C-alpha cells in the first residue's frame, strides 16, 4: 500500500521534502495559535491572577466566582482591575474582598 | 554560604527561610566548549570545562586522577516522594558530573487543577510547590557553587494547571520544562481545546523567563506495541510541538526534541535506530536534541540496561545531543536508588569520555542502506502529515485514532487512542474571550485590550499595576504549608535521631535497605523462595526477590534481593586501626641497587613457589628491579650460604615446600646459623617461603621474613626495602 501512497513525493528532491513538511506543520497549528488567541479557561486566568500577586488560594476563589457571573470573556483580572479603580482601593483589596462576594454587583454593572 | 567538601549538607537549614529566598540566576545554561584540551598525560578533543571538585572515575587513579567533562549536558532524573533525601542525592549527583536535575513529580499532579501549597509526601514523584522549589532551587544553588560550574534545575509544566505551574517556575527560576500540548490530550485525556489553549499561555510565561522546552515525544516508544513503527508519529508530533512553540515566541535554541533510540538488543538495535536519529536530526536543523535513553524494553539486570545504554550514547556520538539524559541501570528493577543513579552518571561520562575525538575517525555512509531508510521514513512523515491534513487538521485526527496506532504508517490497525473534541478533562472551561477583555500583567500570550485604558501600554500590560510577580518578586505570596500533619518538618522528625547512629539506606534517610546477591544451584521458581529464606535467616525485613536470572534450566540461578535491616550501629563504638605503591618500591631499588640469592633449599625439588614471587609475570621481584642469582633446587643450605658471600648478595630469599617433620622451619634454623658462624649475619636478609610458612613461627628461626600462601613479590620487594632501611 505504501509503495502507492508515496508516488507523488518520489519525485521531490530531498529538501523539497523537507519543505513540504514544516509547512504542512504550520498549516496544522495555526488554527490552534488561533483558538490560543481568542478564548481563555480557568487556568490562565489563575494564572493572571497569580500575578497579579494572589495566592493560588484567593486565585482559585475569584477565578470560580467569575464562571458563576459569566464574567470570564471580560477577564477575571479585568473585574478585579476596574472594581479595584471604581471603588478606588487596592488591587490587592478588591481582590481580596471578590474572594466572598463583595462587589459582584457593581461588577455586573 | 559555605558547603565544605566535607561537611554534609545540612537540609534542616536550608529549609530555614524559604520566605526570604530569591534565585541568584535564571533561564538556561550550556556547557562551555574547552577546545583542545591538556588533562593528566592526554589531549582532549570534545571535552567541557573541568570541574573544580569531583570525583573521578575509578580507572583514573592510574592516571593522575584526572576528570574530563563531556560536551553535553547531563542529566539525572530524582524523586523519591521526599525532596528532602534527594537533595543530598542532588549533591551527590553533581559531584559526579551531572548538571541537570530533572525532577518528576508525584503521580497525576498533571490533573491537580491548581497549585499546591506546602511540602506533602508524594507518590512515585516529587509534589511540585513553591515551598520545594525554593528549597531545591536554593540547595542547587550551595551545591553548584561547591562543584564550580552552574546546574539547570528541571520539571514538568503539564495538565489542566499549566499556566500556574509555568508561572510559579518563573518567579522561582526553574531553568526548564517539559512541556507538550500533546502529552494532555493523547495521554492524560484533558480536553484537547482547553489543553491547546492552555500551552499559549504556559510557553509565552516559558519563553519570557529563557527557559528551556522539552517536548513529550519520548512517551511515545512507551505506549508503542512496537515501537521500530512508530517512527512516522514520532516525527509529526515532534514536528507539531516544534513549530508550536516557534509561533509562540521561543528560540529553536530554546526548543529541544526528546528522542529515544526506538529499540534495544537482541534487536538489531543500531541498524534500526541511526536511521531515524539521522532522519530527526536532518529534519529537524536547527534544534536541539535531547537524546533520552531506553526505558520501555528494559527488564531487571542492571547490566543488561548499562551495556543497552552505552548502545543508545553510541547514536548520540554518531549524530549529535545537545543534552543527553541519563536513565538508572535500577530503573526496571525498583525505584532508582542513590547510587544508581550515581551509576547512570558515571556510565554516561565515562562513554563520551572514552568515545571523545571518534567522529575525527569515524563517518557515517549517508549512501547506500543508510540514506535510503533515511528517505523512507521522511516520505512517510510527510504522508502522516497529509492524511492528518486532508481530515481536517489536529483535533479532527485524533478524535478518529490516528495517535498510538500500534501500526507502521500507512498501516493503521485501528487501535489508536481516539480523544473526544468535546470531551476530556475540562471540557467545557473554555470561554469565548471578549473585546473588552483585559490583563494587566506580563508575557500574556493571546487578545488582551490594554487600549481601552492606555495606548502607551499595549506593550508593557503590567504597567496597568505598577509590575506583575514578574517583575516585582515581592507581590508574590508565599504560602508555607496548608496540612500540619503530612510535610516535610513531620518527615524530619520522624528520622531526628539519625543526625552517630548509621544504617544504609537506598532512596529515603535510614530506610536500611540493602541489595543482597546469591547464587543457587536449582531451578528458577525454587531459588526464588530458597533465596528468601536466606534473606530472612539474616534477620532481613521486609524482604523481595528483586530479580531472578537464569544461568542454566538446572545448573543453577543467579538471584537480587532487597531486604531492611532491622538496626542501627554506631561509630563510636568502630574498631578503626589507623604501605609503599609499587613506585616507591622502583625508585628505591632504582637509585639502590639490590642483589639477591635464591634457591629452593634442601632435598625439595618444588621450584614453582620462589620462582612466582620472583618471576616478572605476576609482579614478582623482577618487575622492580631486584638482581636475582637463582640457584636452582636442591640446594644444600651451606651452599646457599656460600653463594651469597661468593656474590656479595645482600639478601639470600630460600624457598621450602616440603614440610614433613618441620624440615622446613629446621633448613631456616640452619641457613641463619651458618650465616652466624661464618660472620655475615648481620649484614644479609635472609627471608624464606613456603606453602606451610607461617611468618611469626620462622621470625622466631632467626630470618628476618617469612611468607605463607598467597604472597607475591610486592610483600616482598615491600620488606625488602623496609628491612634493608633498618640496617
Ligand atoms: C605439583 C607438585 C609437585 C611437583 C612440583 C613441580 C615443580 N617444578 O615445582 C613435583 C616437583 C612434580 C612434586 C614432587 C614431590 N612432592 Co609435590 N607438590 C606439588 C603440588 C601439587 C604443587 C604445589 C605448588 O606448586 N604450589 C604452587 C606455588 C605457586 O605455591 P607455593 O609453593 O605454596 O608458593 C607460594 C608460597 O609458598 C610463597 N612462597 C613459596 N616459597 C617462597 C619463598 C619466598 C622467599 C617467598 C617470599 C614466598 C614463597 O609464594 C607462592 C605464592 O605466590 C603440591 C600440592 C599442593 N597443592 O600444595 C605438592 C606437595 C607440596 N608435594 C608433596 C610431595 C609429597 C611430593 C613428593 C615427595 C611425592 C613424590 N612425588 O614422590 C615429591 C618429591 C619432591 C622432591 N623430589 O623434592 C606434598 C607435600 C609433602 C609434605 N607435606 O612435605 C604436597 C603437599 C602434595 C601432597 N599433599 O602430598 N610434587
Ligand atoms: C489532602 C491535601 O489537600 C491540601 N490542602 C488544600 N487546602 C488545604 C487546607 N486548607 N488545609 C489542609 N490541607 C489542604 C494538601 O496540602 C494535601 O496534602
Ligand atoms: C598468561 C600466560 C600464561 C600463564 O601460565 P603460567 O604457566 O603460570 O606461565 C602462560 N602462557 C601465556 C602465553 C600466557 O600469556
Amino acid at each position: 500500500d505504501f509503495q502507492q501512497r508515496r508516488a507523488h513525493l518520489a519525485n521531490l528532491s530531498d529538501e523539497e521534502l523537507q519543505t513540504r513538511f514544516w509547512e504542512m506543520a504550520e498549516k496544522i497549528v495555526d488554527p490552534l495559535l488561533d483558538l490560543g488567541k481568542k478564548n481563555t479557561t480557568p487556568s490562565i486566568e489563575r494564572s493572571v491572577l497569580l500575578r497579579m500577586g494572589f495566592s493560588s488560594l484567593e486565585a482559585k476563589a475569584i477565578v470560580d466566582k467569575t464562571m458563576d457571573r459569566g464574567l470570564m470573556g471580560k477577564g477575571a483580572g479585568h473585574i478585579v482591575y476596574k472594581i479595584a479603580k471604581e471603588k478606588n482601593i487596592s488591587v490587592r483589596e478588591a481582590g481580596l474582598a471578590l474572594s466572598e462576594g463583595k462587589y459582584w454587583d457593581d461588577a455586573i454593572q | 554560604l559555605q558547603l565544605r567538601v566535607n561537611e554534609k549538607l545540612d537540609v534542616e537549614n536550608i529549609l530555614k527561610d524559604l520566605d526570604k529566598y530569591t534565585p541568584k540566576r535564571r533561564g538556561w545554561t550550556w556547557r562551555q566548549p574547552a577546545e583542545n584540551l591538556q588533562m593528566g598525560p592526554f589531549i582532549y578533543k570534545d571535552a567541557s570545562t573541568p570541574l573544580e571538585n569531583s570525583v573521578a572515575l575509578p580507572s583514573a587513579k592510574y592516571f593522575g586522577d584526572i576528570d574530563p567533562q563531556p560536551l553535553p549536558v547531563i542529566t539525572t532524573e530524582i524523586a523519591s516522594g521526599r525532596f528532602e533525601d534527594d537533595i543530598r542525592r542532588m549533591r551527590m549527583a553533581a559531584w559526579h558530573g551531572a548538571d541537570h536535575i530533572m525532577v518528576i513529580r508525584t503521580a497525576g499532579q498533571s490533573h491537580y487543577d491548581g497549585l499546591i501549597e506546602g511540602t506533602p509526601q508524594g507518590i512515585g514523584g516529587v509534589p511540585i510547590t513553591r515551598k520545594q522549589v525554593r528549597a531545591q532551587r536554593k540547595a542547587l544553588d550551595l551545591i553548584e557553587e561547591e562543584v564550580g560550574r552552574p546546574i539547570n534545575y528541571h520539571s514538568y509544566v503539564s495538565g489542566v494547571a499549566g499556566p500556574d505551574i509555568a508561572v510559579m517556575f518563573a518567579e522561582e527560576g526553574v531553568n526548564g520544562a517539559h512541556q507538550d500540548p500533546q502529552y494532555n490530550v493523547l495521554y492524560r485525556n484533558i480536553n484537547m481545546i482547553r489543553s491547546f489553549i492552555d500551552a499559549c499561555e504556559s510557553k509565552t510565561i516559558m519563553a519570557w523567563a529563557d527557559m528551556a522546552q522539552i517536548d513529550g515525544a519520548h512517551n511515545a516508544n512507551a505506549t508503542a506495541r512496537e515501537a521500530w513503527k512508530v517512527m512516522p508519529e514520532l516525527m509529526v508530533q515532534h514536528a507539531l510541538n516544534s513549530i508550536f512553540s516557534l509561533k509562540v515566541g521561543m528560540k529553536k535554541s530554546n526548543i529541544c526534541l526528546s528522542t529515544v533510540p526506538p529499540t534495544a538488543p537482541p534487536a538489531p538495535s543500531m541498524y534500526l535506530d541511526l536511521p531515524y536519529a539521522v532522519a530527526l536530526r536532518e529534519m529537524f536543523e536547527g534544534y536541539r536534541m535531547r537524546a533520552q535513553m531506553n526505558t520501555k524494553y528494559m527488564e531487571a539486570s542492571t547490566r543488561e540496561a548499562t551495556v543497552t545504554h552505552v548502545l543508545n550514547l553510541l547514536i548520540s556520538k554518531l549524530t549529535r545531543a545537545d543534552i543527553q539524559s541519563t536513565i538508572t541501570p535500577d530503573e526496571g528493577r525498583n525505584v532508582p536508588w542513590h547510587i544508581y543513579n550515581i551509576e547512570a552518571c558515571d556510565t554516561a561520562k565515562q562513554a563520551l569520555i572514552g568515545m571523545d575525538g571518534l567522529m575525527d575517525m569515524v563517518q557515517l555512509k549517508r549512501e547506500g542502506v543508510l540514506g535510503d531508510t533515511v528517505r523512507e521514513l521522511k516520505e512517510r512523515a510527510v504522508l502522516f502529515m497529509e492524511e492528518i491534513i486532508e481530515a481536517g487538521g489536529y483535533f479532527n485526527a485524533v478524535e478518529q485514532g490516528f495517535f498510538v496506532d500500534s501500526g507502521y504508517y500507512p498501516e493503521r490497525n485501528g487501535d489508536g487512542i481516539a480523544r473526544q473534541i468535546n470531551g476530556g478533562i475540562g471540557a467545557g472551561t473554555v470561554f469565548e474571550r471578549d473585546e473588552d477583555y483585559m490583563a494587566p500583567v506580563t508575557a500574556h500570550f493571546g487578545y488582551n485590550n490594554v487600549k481601552q485604558y492606555d495606548e502607551a501600554l499595549v506593550s508593557e500590560p503590567s504597567k496597568l499595576i505598577d509590575g506583575c510577580t514578574l517583575e516585582v518578586p515581592e507581590k508574590i505570596v508565599y504560602i508555607d504549608e496548608l496540612d500540619e500533619n503530612d510535610n516535610v518538618n513531620v518527615r524530619m522528625e520522624e528520622t531526628k535521631e539519625f543526625r552517630s547512629m548509621i544504617k544504609p539506606e537506598v532512596e529515603w534517610q535510614a530506610d536500611g535497605t540493602v541489595l543482597l546477591t546469591m547464587f543457587l544451584p536449582t531451578s528458577k521458581r525454587v531459588a526464588e523462595f530458597a533465596a528468601i529464606e536466606f534473606a530472612k535467616k539474616m534477620n532481613l525485613e521486609e524482604v523481595e526477590v528483586i530479580n531472578r536470572e537464569v544461568m542454566q534450566e538446572a545448573e543453577g540461578t543467579r538471584i537480587e534481593l532487597k531486604g531492611r535491616v532491622p538496626f542501627s550501629i554506631d561509630i563510636n563504638s568502630l574498631v578503626i586501626p589507623p604501605i609503599l605503591s609499587e613506585d616507591e618500591i622502583r625508585e628505591d631499588i632504582e637509585k639502590t641497587p639490590l642483589k639477591i640469592v635464591a634457591a629452593t633449599v634442601g632435598e625439595d625439588e618444588h621450584s614453582v613457589g620462589l620462582r612466582e614471587v620472583i618471576d616478572i609475570k605476576h609482579g614478582g621481584i623482577e618487575k622492580y628491579g631486584v638482581e636475582v642469582h637463582y640457584l636452582g633446587t636442591s640446594v644444600p643450605v651451606e651452599k646457599l650460604v656460600d653463594a651469597a658471600i661468593e656474590l656479595k648478595a645482600d639478601a639470600i630469599l630460600a624457598s621450602t615446600i616440603i614440610s614433613h617433620d618441620d624440615i622446613h622451619y629446621k633448613n631456616m634454623k640452619r641457613i641463619h646459623e651458618l650465616a652466624v658462624e661464618k660472620g655475615i649475619r648481620d649484614k644479609i636478609m635472609i627471608g624464606c617461603g613456603g606453602t606451610q610458612v607461617t611468618p611469626e613461627v620462622a621470625v622466631k628461626q632467626g630470618v628476618d621474613a617469612g611468607f605463607g600462601r598467597g604472597s607475591k613479590g610486592i610483600h616482598v620487594a615491600t620488606f625488602l626495602v623496609k628491612k634493608r632501611r633498618e640496617m
